[PDB]
């Protein structure tokens, strides 16, 4: 089992981008996958979850009207779409898997995101 | 939400290290360890207080109740040296803490 | 144990319906294949021995697993006694909502050698104490501790390469049966906890090293498992769909009734 | 001396078995006992019906 | 000192084994038994209690109560297919789950009939007539109502009595079949089709809806208990 | 004819004229306590003209966009009559019930109800560390309604109310293993349950702890066209069968 993330991606201020994570070795539609930001110079920072049987997506407060999570049950893959995007917006994207009750056991490699001009 | 207050450690190789981070209130031993080495690969340590994940070394060890807790390595190695972040998982949101690199003394 | 032989039939034109019922009452049709086509007389020598009750659940489960060290402070072993930390045990259980049981229960401990610094390390053979407390009695907080004299506590003591231990514990309840599933609380006032946290008073198992540490550490690993004997179960449950979380209770993240195929009539 | 002498489950033969412990939670397990009553959960209805015929009249 | 000989298998924890072990409180006086209800004996009473089984397995209707109804209409043609799912009651991701599929997913083995009962939750004016086949394999799966008329079936005439019983025979080579998905003990298909239309009078809706149960027989049978394979575990629950 | 039926209890009386049969329990009827299964030493109070008596709830609106209702059982008739007060001076009590749903439509509407009644049904959080308040669980002889969506994890204490996983974790359709009853439009028109006395101990208190829960759920949801009456209410009535109480103490 392992999560395997696309590419790094370069955008400008304004646009959008749209990141994925492909799971494979496990059932895609029994866990929720938890998606997880690094600004290269302080901590982790939670962003929000979707459980990809009920298309249910829940964000953080702060994330709430930028993010966007979809996900489809055929090619086994949870989508992550960032919408307005500012200088704020450069950093490191996870994907995690959720364990048993708060654990993330499998975490993806990370993409770079990066606004310039 | 709960402030998790944790920023760069120096110990030479065989020593003891003890890192560790403050909550803000009470979180009742909910409390999980990770490792991010410098190529950037997460990965889980202790998912308890104290409850080593499986695959991990007997160099590690947790303790702590309450607010105060820590993390223990008994006898450094060059792979232990990453950044180590705390993270609870008692309410909503999920909050990790800051970062904590590992170097070498002189 | 023999299940029910097939008989023969002939064309009928009647005015019995048995494939005809009413579904709606809240009953299952007793109807068999010989009275919907032809058929022929077999004698079935299939037996229903292997789905019974006792041969279902008296099969030995690994229900802990906990970690100790020779020469270190803090390092003995503790374990409130539940059934609800491993996923294959806790889902057989929960098929139904009372049991009554006697145990049995045997225990595999192994031992690893830490780095130490000393030249020419050189160890006999280990000694274990595995320690019953029951709810009220006084704990140990040491390894060198006045509490493991054990005059009433029940301790077995076990040394490397044998055989491994064993015991057995009869039905030691309060009521008339062991709870899976509680729907209430502690207070009176309604407040506090609630579901099977309210109910689990079984005591704690503690574990340590008897021998004292000469020149190496020792990390020792014992593993619990539990086996129903002589089983009683009522009132039948549907299994568990959703993935479990938390120990004390029930709580869950929602899911699908089962996974999805293309359409209606793709086989 | 006790000697309880059984049969052995066998398809289409005789073991012994003593017990030594005075305790009843201490034997072997039952593995033989053999008793269906699906009647309480597939027909618990206060009037029966019959096959054959109509269920409701 | 009497002479003995140890044998192979000594010192051994087979986790399968049935043999006497010391008791830790002896004296014990445990509590009196009581008369609950619901006494189970056999895990076979569980799994001849019927179920409904879902059938709309269409990739947005497993997370609500659609799944379980089956959607039937008024048509223009005639001769249309209902559903069609294969018999693999441990397998089949349609059968999977009931009350039945999940004390097979216990076991290896299974031998028996199996029962399929079918409830019309449509109007009280509404008519129609059904055919529920069921067709053993060798050739593919019936795809006219002309080749589902060959095998087993039964023709439903919708009324007072609402409900219908297809019972699916016992047809194998072997005594046993497997519970995995195996080519070479592969049972057969379980089709509906239309065998005249559903008629429905003025200010009526013209579409109703299906409910499927499923069940076994009294020559029901299973053998050789394993682990399901639907629960999993990373950590400990605590 | 096999449709109607007629429950006298006390000085309430239901009359059916068209209905199933009536499921009784797992085939056992509610009875007094023994005395080789009693444990406690005084005498219990047995009112048994009082208490033992149909004791109707609040009426629910049956819509198109309907998930289900539940009630938990010796809770909702908290307030009823003496049966109330009878639970709150005494300490120990037991109690078999009869419950009759009751839901009538004409011959052009269409619909499908699951009126089954679980025992010790506990039910789940949203948030995942947390368990649900009282008020969340139950409410006294009103319904708790579920939803056909999620309810969300910042919400701390609140019930998990997914109807499809029915509160418990479970599949929805495996409920046919309880003493069930199904309510078509088409056939049916009311159900009626006999439910004995089910625990682990011989009296238990009825204030902390439910041991029974009635759950409705429609499967087919209901339909009709224009001009029909759109208003369809459902109503459960429920009378207690064999109660007695030990224990009596201040009035809590
Ligand atoms: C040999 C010395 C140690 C003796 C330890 C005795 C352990 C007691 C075990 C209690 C069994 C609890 C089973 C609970 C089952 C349930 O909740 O359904």
């Amino acid at each position: 089992v392992q999560l395997q993330q696309s590419a790094a991606e370069l955008a400008r201020p304004g646009a959008s981008v749209k990141m994925s994570c492909k799971a494979s070795g496990y059932t895609f539609t029994t866990y929720t996958m938890h998606w997880v930001k690094q600004r290269p110079g302080q901590g982790l920072e939670w962003i929000g979850y979707i459980n990809p049987s009920s298309r249910y997506t829940e964000y953080n407060q702060k994330f709430k009207d930028k993010t966007t999570l979809t996900a489809d049950k055929s090619s086994s893959t949870a989508y992550m779409q960032l919408s307005s995007l500012t200088f704020e917006d450069s950093a490191v994207y996870y994907c995690a898997r959720r364990s048993e009750a708060d654990r993330f056991v499998y975490w993806g490699q990370g993409t770079l995101v990066t606004v310039s001009a | 939400d709960i402030q998790m207050t944790q920023s760069s450690l120096s110990a030479s190789l065989g020593d003891r290290v003890t890192i560790s981070c403050r909550a803000s209130q009470d979180i009742s031993n909910y409390l999980n360890w990770y490792q991010q080495k410098p190529d950037g690969s997460v990965k889980l340590l202790i998912y308890y207080t104290s409850t080593l994940h499986s695959g991990v070394p007997s160099r590690f060890s947790g303790s702590g109740s309450g607010t105060d807790y820590s993390l223990t390595i008994n006898s450094l190695e060059q792979e232990d040296i990453a950044t180590y972040f705390c993270q609870q998982g008692n309410t909503f949101p999920f909050t990790f803490g800051g970062g904590t690199k590992l170097e070498i003394r002189r | 144990a023999r299940v029910a032989d097939t008989i023969s039939s002939r064309p009928t034109n009647s005015e019995s319906i048995p494939a005809l019922t009413a579904a709606e009452t809240g009953h299952t049709s007793q109807v068999v294949p010989s009275d919907t086509m032809q058929t022929r007389h077999v004698k079935n020598y299939h037996s229903r021995s292997e789905s019974s009750i006792e041969n279902f659940l008296c099969r030995s489960a690994c229900v802990y697993y906990a970690t100790y060290t020779n020469n270190s402070k803090k390092g003995f072993a503790e374990w409130v006694i539940n059934t609800r930390q491993v996923a294959q045990l806790r889902r057989k259980l929960e098929l139904f909502t009372y049991l009554r049981f006697d145990l049995e229960l045997t225990f595999v401990i192994t031992s690893a050698q830490q780095p130490s610094t000393a030249s020419s390390v050189d160890a006999p053979v280990q000694t274990h104490q595995i320690m019953y407390v029951p709810p009220g009695g006084p704990v140990p907080t040491k390894v060198k501790d006045y509490a493991w004299q054990t005059s009433t506590n029940p301790s077995v003591f076990w040394t490397e390469g044998n055989a491994p231990p064993r015991m057995s514990i009869p039905f030691i309840s309060i009521g008339n049966a062991y709870s899976c599933f509680y729907d209430g609380w502690t207070q009176f006032s309604r407040n506090g906890v609630y579901g099977i946290n309210t109910l689990n008073n079984m005591g704690t198992l503690y574990m340590r090293h008897v021998n004292e540490a000469g020149q190496g550490p020792i990390k020792s690993t014992v593993r619990i498992y539990f086996k129903p004997k002589h089983v009683k179960a009522w009132v039948p449950r549907p299994p568990r769909l959703c993935q479990y979380e938390k120990q004390k209770n029930v709580n869950f993240s929602p899911i699908g009734v089962t996974t999805s195929r293309t359409d209606i009539i793709t086989t | 001396m006790g000697a309880q002498v059984s049969t052995q489950k066998t398809g289409a033969i005789h073991y012994t078995n003593i017990n030594y412990y005075k305790d009843a939670a201490s034997n072997s397990a039952n593995r033989q006992d053999f008793t269906q009553d699906p009647g309480k959960f597939t027909e618990p209805v206060k009037d029966i019906m019959v096959k054959t015929m109509p269920a409701l009249n | 000192g009497l002479p003995v000989m140890t044998t192979p298998g000594s010192t051994q924890f087979l986790t399968s084994d049935d043999f006497q072990s010391p008791s830790a409180m002896p004296q014990f006086d445990v509590t009196p038994e009581m008369q609950i209800p619901g006494r189970v004996n056999n895990l076979m009473e569980i799994a001849e209690v019927d179920s409904v089984v879902p059938v709309n397995n269409t990739e947005d209707n497993v997370s609500s109560l659609k799944a379980y109804q089956i959607p039937v209409q008024s048509n223009s043609d005639n001769g249309k297919q209902v559903f069609g799912f294969p018999l693999q009651p441990g397998a089949n991701n349609v059968l999977n789950r009931t009350l039945l599929g999940e004390i097979l997913n216990y076991y290896t083995h299974w031998s028996g009939s199996i029962k399929l009962t079918f409830m019309f939750c449509g109007s009280a004016m509404a008519t129609g007539k059904f055919l529920l086949a069921y067709s053993p394999p060798g050739a593919g799966v019936p795809k006219n109502r002309k080749d589902a008329m060959l095998g087993t079936h039964v023709i439903w005439d919708v009324g007072l009595q609402s409900s219908c019983v297809l019972c699916v025979p016992w047809i194998s080579q072997t005594h046993y079949r497997y519970v995995v998905e195996d080519e070479y003990t592969a049972a057969g298909y379980v089709t509906c089709w239309y065998q005249t239309n559903i008629v429905v009078p003025a200010d009526v809706q013209s579409s109703c809806d299906i409910l499927c149960f499923v069940s076994a027989c009294n020559d029901f049978s299973v053998r050789m208990l394993k682990d399901t394979p639907f629960i999993r575990q990373d950590t400990f629950y605590q | 004819s096999d449709r109607v039926r007629s429950i006298t209890l006390g000085n309430s009386t239901i009359t059916t004229q068209e209905c199933a049969n009536v499921v009784v329990g797992y085939g056992v009827w509610p009875e007094y306590l023994k005395d080789n299964e009693a444990t406690a030493e005084d005498q219990p109070t047995q009112p048994d003209v009082a208490t033992c008596r149909f004791y109707t709830l609040e009426s629910v609106q049956w819509m198109k966009n309907s998930a289900g209702w539940w009630w938990k059982l010796p809770d909702a008739l908290s307030q009823m009559g003496l049966f109330g007060q009878n639970m709150q001076y005494h300490y120990l009590g037991r109690t078999g019930y009869t419950i009759h749903v009751q839901c009538n439509a004409s011959k052009f509407h269409q619909g499908c109800l699951l009126v089954v009644c679980v025992p010790e049904a506990e039910m789940g959080c949203s948030n995942l560390n947390n368990t649900p308040e009282f008020s969340e669980l139950s409410g006294g002889d009103s319904a708790r309604m579920f939803t056909d969506t999620q309810v969300g994890e910042s919400n701390a204490k609140k019930v998990q109310t997914a109807v499809w996983n029915a509160g418990m974790g479970v599949g929805v359709g495996n409920l046919t293993i309880f003493p069930h009853q199904w309510i078509n439009l088409r056939t049916n028109n009311s159900a009626t349950l006999v439910m004995p006395y089910i625990n682990s101990v011989p009296m238990d208190n009825m204030f902390r702890h439910n041991n029974l829960t009635l759950m409705i759920i429609p499967f087919v949801p209901l339909n009709y066209s224009e001009g029909s009456s759109p208003y369809v209410p459902i109503t459960v009535t429920i009378a207690p069968m064999c109660a007695e109480y030990n224990g009596l103490r201040l009035a809590s």
